């Protein structure tokens, strides 16, 4: 059934989201002096 | 969420042929799908061979949790020595009667399964890869942490851990050019020169793919609700001798 | 105004002093007794030597500690025991079993980042320090040096007063602080606490102990280490600083003697002996083996993880065993910089790696000084090939 598709789909871009900020914090941190 | 255990069978069963005798014995109807899938497609795996069987088989009175979501996976081949395992998941205890029907119908014996450190690395490189509609392969990168637990002289080292973000493992993937299999090709030859650590050879645990998979000694665990084919193809090929 | 005194008693459990007390030799116990004694009296009936006939009859007849314990809380001095026991207690238990107390270092700093050597005449740090804290808390400050290490130690106390109760006036008790201090190092020793108290007891030294010029404590480390031996040697004024690992022979120095010396014993006409090193990387590849080159093989495995072929201090245990490190490589491929993030957990990190390399999981040669051990306590990032501690 389709809800659970639905439910997935939305679990999947929300891990993506969580991902990216996380990317950008590393990608800011390897810049800084200390 | 989603665990599983795997099985092995040493006879390649028509389980179509008993979906009744079952459906009884269990005091329902099972559903049974058939898939003649080709998962080893890229040519150093091979074009031959890759005639797998692949049946579904759910004991879903309900769908609301993965004991009652609880699905089988037989997949077969006839050129293989011993010519079909089993995956199950849930803690439900329906797969045990399940299981001992088949022993005692097909005349067939069984044993469960275990996994090497290189057959762990293989098929975490089997997890992160897809394919699109076009048959093309693509790759998606996770967060892996190795996690290894030794032995030693008065507990002098208990655990230890490489925790290795996304940006590195495509960056190791890239540096050692265009590959289908990263953490066996990249990953762990830069670990081994960084370090002298042999992955292969230490005592590893588990392989965690975060937000997707963890792979662990007996056991494998997914975020998606199914495994997909390589993962079973890869089993399959590690049951062997 | 507020500063206490020797024979004032406080009030707390007699079950738990009790459990402490039991740690305790007999011979000990007689000897703290004898001297409380001396000092208080107590409530017994009798002189000291009827007393010491007393101890002395009870002990020659193998009575067990019990006795004496329950003497001690019961009869002698029933009501309770005064601060300067209690902490007497703490002070005997600390010198029995260092190795049940952690630590933490704290560097001293002065205006220009310089590290500032401090050097300390107890009375007018103590005076001063009492008067200082007596302001906000009712403080018991308590000071000795270490029977066998160049450290002065203070124990801090501090007490209020009262669940509900009426007029008895007691002041409850509260878990104790500890500090140290080396005789000639910029580095101050201290338990390991974050609630307010502490942090009024450290601001309080800080201030303190200035008297010239302004001094603040600035950390270095961040996970615990135990027993004071221990600290003292990795971070304490010493050779072995600044030479762990691999380098512990010069805080030994013992390979070198003195020029004038004797000729024909001077090592140098006799010399020693050593394996030669293998660089073409077989390690991954692969009993088919004699003694001799098995045995330099170990003793080459002993020195890059210990630093001298007899290995100064079984065979992995190590100079101080080290229960956590966290690295973090960074390195530049294709203008792409990679982050590997090692974490390690156990008794003695380096040993366990040392045991792997014996049993040949791991390839000696390719295994650098701060896997090894040097930079020893200290996590860190390593950058172009030199060790950064942690901020």
């Amino acid at each position: 059934e389709w809800k659970k598709q639905r439910k997935d789909s939305h679990k999947e871009v929300e891990r993506r989201r969580r991902e990216n900020i996380n990317t950008a914090i590393n990608v800011l941190s390897d810049l800084l002096p200390v | 969420p989603y665990t599983w255990k795997f099985l092995g069978i040493s006879k390649q069963l028509s389980l179509e042929n008993g979906i009744a005798k079952l459906n009884q014995l269990l005091n329902l109807e099972v559903d049974l799908d058939i898939q003649t899938i080709r998962v080893p497609s890229d040519p150093d795996g091979g074009t031959a061979a890759d005639e797998y069987i692949r049946y579904e088989m759910r004991l879903d009175i309900s769908n609301l949790d993965e004991g009652t979501y609880s699905k089988f996976i037989f997949l077969g081949n006839s050129k293989m020595e011993v010519p079909m395992f089993l995956c199950y998941c849930g803690t439900d205890n329906r797969n045990e009667v399940v299981l001992q029907w088949l022993k005692a119908e097909y005349g067939v014996i069984m044993w469960p399964i275990k996994f090497e450190q290189k057959t762990m690395i293989k098929l975490a490189d089997a997890s992160i890869v897809h394919v699109t509609k076009e048959n093309i392969e693509q790759i998606t990168w996770f967060s892996s942490k190795l996690y290894f637990e030794p032995e030693t002289q008065d507990k002098n080292l208990r655990q230890f851990s490489i925790e290795i973000p996304r940006e590195s493992c495509e960056g190791l993937a890239l540096g050692y050019g265009n590959t289908m299999h990263p953490y066996n090709d990249a990953i762990v030859p830069y670990i081994y020169n960084e370090t002298g650590m042999a992955v292969e050879r230490l005592p590893l645990t588990s392989v965690i793919l975060a937000g997707h998979t963890k792979i662990m000694r007996e056991s494998i665990v997914t975020s998606t609700r199914s495994l997909r084919n390589r993962v079973l193809a890869v089993v399959l090929q590690s049951i062997q001798f | 105004e507020l500063r206490l005194e020797d024979n004032y008693v406080p009030t707390s459990d007699t079950l738990v002093v009790f459990k402490q007390l039991m740690k305790l030799p007999v011979t000990v116990l007689y000897d703290l007794t004898l001297s409380w004694f001396a000092k208080f009296g107590g409530s017994f009936d009798g002189d000291i030597y009827l007393l010491t006939e007393t101890l002395d009859l009870l002990i020659e007849k193998g009575v067990r500690r019990n006795v004496i314990v329950n003497r001690i809380l019961y009869v002698y001095w029933p009501d309770g025991l005064n601060v300067f026991q209690l902490a007497e207690i703490d002070c005997h238990l600390m010198i029995s079993k260092p190795e049940k107390f952690k630590w933490l270092p704290s560097k001293a700093l002065r205006g220009d980042g310089k590290p500032y050597v401090v050097k300390l005449q107890p009375a007018k740090f103590i005076e001063n320090l009492q008067t200082d804290l007596a302001k906000i808390y009712h403080c018991h400050v308590y000071m000795f040096k270490h029977p066998s290490l160049p450290v002065l130690i203070t124990r801090i106390q501090l007490f209020d007063s009262n669940l509900d109760k009426f007029q008895g006036k007691p002041l409850i008790s509260r878990r104790p602080y500890y500090v140290a201090f080396p005789l000639n190092s910029p580095i101050i020793f201290h338990s390991v606490d974050k609630d307010i108290y502490a942090r009024l007891v450290l601001q309080s030294i800080s201030r303190t102990i200035s008297e010239r010029e302004t001094i603040i404590f600035k950390p270095v480390q961040k996970i615990p280490v135990k027993s004071i031996h221990n600290i003292m040697t990795l971070l304490g004024p010493s050779r072995f600083a600044e030479s762990m690992g691999p380098w512990e022979c010069y805080a030994s120095a013992n390979f070198e003697r003195s020029p004038l010396h004797d000729y024909k014993k001077h090592q140098g006409l006799t010399g020693k002996k050593v394996m030669v090193r293998e660089f073409d990387d077989s390690f991954l590849n692969d009993g088919k083996e004699e003694p001799e080159i098995r045995r330099l093989r170990l003793e080459k495995n002993m020195i890059k993880f210990k630093g001298s072929a007899n290995g100064v201090m079984s065979r992995y245990s190590s100079l101080v065993p080290i229960e956590k490190v966290g690295f973090t490589l960074k390195n530049e491929i294709n203008s792409r910089i990679i982050t590997i993030k090692l974490k390690f957990n156990g008794n003695d990190i380096f040993g366990g790696l040392h045991e792997l390399c014996d049993k040949n999981l791991i390839n000696i040669d390719k295994v650098p000084g701060w896997l090894a051990g040097e930079n020893g306590s200290f996590s860190g990032t390593i950058m172009n090939g030199d060790f950064q501690r942690e901020q």
